[PDB]
């Protein structure tokens, strides 16, 4: 099914932002991006700059399959999660 | 921007109901409609969805076979027909605006006001009116509750007054219950001081019934040495 | 796909109410919330996890993470008393799923235990070859009860109808419950009981056919 890649990406974003898990990347900060569809490249470019972590490693691979101010990785992933769910609903799987 | 639903319906078991939902203030054919029912005091249940664009449908699993959804573009109206009705289909049926997408279901921003469908085998029937009086003798320092049981009537509503409307304080008239038989029952109770005559007046217009029922206590004002129960 | 809500939440005026909606990876879905008052259609209060439609107070907010979505209502008012339903779309067998609903009670007065009167069948009804027990329940707060009927210590679940609690003139609640019996059933048992559970505490009343 062609919605599998996005479904799995969404599901990974959820897994790594569970309340139980520690604050993502120890509160490292990344460039915020404009979430407007076809933003997978830009999202990868923000995340690939976070060295180590490992918690976002799977998200980084997942974004690869798709490809002026800073915010916490936690907030970045949560805002991206919400956006992708809306894309999923509208049938944008690419 | 509104959804306008048809009026309340009374149906026999095994009959069919067709409920209508008219859209106003938006482009009808750019959206869909979901139908959602609610049996009295219970939760929301999704029945299905129709696209106003092409008339594609997707029915709830519990309703597949029993429901048909249609649209009439000329009048911006959608129809939901439920067949082979049972007592347990007694519910308020709502229409709500949804996306025209056959892929994803969305939030329901706009709702109709709902159409009550009551499913009953009953014909019009006047009530039997019975007195409610405590089993135990009245006691000082307590209130006494007297009532009338308005039993086995159809359809709603019944009007209950006490002493031709002169008694109004300490009166409580309960909502009706719909029994398994398909008939309604209702109670009205007056709370009073142990001891004046009490008459409940029952009005059921559908059956042209007007009843006056005098209700007396079993044992009168408090009498500690009357051979009568105290504890039930 | 299954959504799970607590059946009830109670909150004092001015406090913050939180209503949960549990589902497996519900965080991966867009969650919507509806407020429904009795006699009225549901109203959309939160959509897409945490957005408010125009005309909904900023006191309403929504969160969705992991296996739990939450509707939060700050500075609760009596006008917030309602049933609340969460809703998702799912790609499986049920395309639209509603939660079971949560009743939000806003505790506007002190707790009051109910007063119970159990009426036996009237002589008139018995002459008409029928029997009905009426359990009258009054002066209680908050307006939620469970009614159980017993005959000679055995539970009776068939032929039972109970009304949803209605407000009285004194601002407390009242309810009624009915047990439909035949005259031979009535006369064949030593006693019948109406048992009313209110806020974890039971009030029981009993009638005896030989006396009643």
């Amino acid at each position: 099914p062609p919605s599998t890649a996005l479904r799995e990406l969404i599901e990974e974003l959820v897994n790594i932002t569970q309340n139980q898990k520690a604050p993502l990347c120890n509160g490292s900060m990344v460039w915020s991006i404009n979430l407007t569809a076809g933003m997978y490249c830009a999202a990868l470019e923000s995340l690939i700059n976070v060295s180590g972590c490992s918690a976002i490693e799977k998200t980084q691979r997942m974004l690869s399959g798709f490809c002026d101010t800073k915010i916490e990785v936690a907030q970045f992933v949560k805002d991206l999660l919400l956006h992708l769910k809306k894309l999923f609903r509208e049938g944008r799987f690419n | 921007v509104q959804l306008v639903q048809s009026g309340a319906e009374v149906k026999k078991p095994g009959a069919s109901v067709k409920v209508s939902c008219k859209a106003s203030g938006y482009t009808f054919t750019n959206y869909g409609l979901s139908w959602v029912r609610q049996a009295p005091g219970q939760g929301l249940e999704w029945m299905g969805w129709i696209s106003a664009n092409n008339g594609d449908t997707n029915y709830g699993q519990e309703f597949q076979g029993r429901v048909t959804m249609t649209t009439d573009t000329s009048t911006s109206t959608a129809y939901m027909e439920l067949r082979s009705l049972r007592s347990d289909d007694t519910a308020v049926y709502y229409c709500a605006r949804d996306s025209s997408s056959s892929w994803a279901r969305w939030f329901f921003d706009l709702w109709g006001r709902g159409t009550l469908v009551t499913v009953s085998s009953a014909s019009t029937k006047g009530p039997s009116v019975f007195p409610l009086a405590p089993i135990s003798k009245s006691t000082s320092g307590g209130t006494a509750a007297l009532g009338c049981l308005v039993k086995d009537y159809f359809p709603e509503p019944v009007t209950v007054s006490w002493n031709s409307g002169a008694l109004t304080s300490g009166v409580h008239t309960f909502p009706a219950v719909l029994q398994s038989s398909g008939l309604y029952s209702l109670s009205s109770v007056v709370t009073v001081g142990p001891s004046q005559t009490y008459i409940c007046n029952v009005n059921h217009k559908p059956s042209n019934t007007k009843v006056d029922k005098r209700v007396e206590s079993k044992y009168g004002p408090p009498s500690p040495s009357s051979p009568a129960p105290a504890k039930n | 796909y299954v959504l799970t809500q607590p059946p009830s939440v109670s909150v004092a005026p001015g406090k913050t109410a939180r209503i949960t909606c549990g589902g497996n990876i519900i965080g991966s879905k867009l969650v919507h919330w509806y407020q429904q008052k009795p006699g009225q259609a549901p109203v959309l209060v939160i959509y897409d996890d945490g957005d408010r439609p125009s005309g909904i107070p900023e006191r309403f907010s929504g969160s969705n993470s992991g296996n739990t979505a939450t509707l939060t209502i700050s500075r609760v008012e009596a006008g917030d008393e309602a049933d609340y339903y969460c809703q998702v779309w799912d790609t499986g067998s049920d395309p639209v799923v509603f939660g079971g609903g949560t009743k939000l009670t806003v505790l506007g007065q002190p707790k009051a235990a109910p007063s119970v009167t159990l009426f036996p069948p009237s002589s008139e009804e018995l002459q008409a070859n029928k029997a009905t027990l009426v359990c009258l329940i009054s002066d209680f707060y908050p307006g939620a009860v469970t009614v159980a009927w017993k005959a000679d210590s055995s539970p009776v679940k068939a032929g039972v109808e109970t009304t949803t609690p209605s407000k009285q003139s004194n601002n407390k609640y009242a309810a009624s419950s009915y047990l439909s019996l035949t005259p031979e059933q009535w006369k064949s048992h030593r006693s019948y009981s109406c048992q009313v559970t209110h806020e974890g505490s039971t009030v029981e009343k009993t009638v005896a056919p030989t006396e009643c």
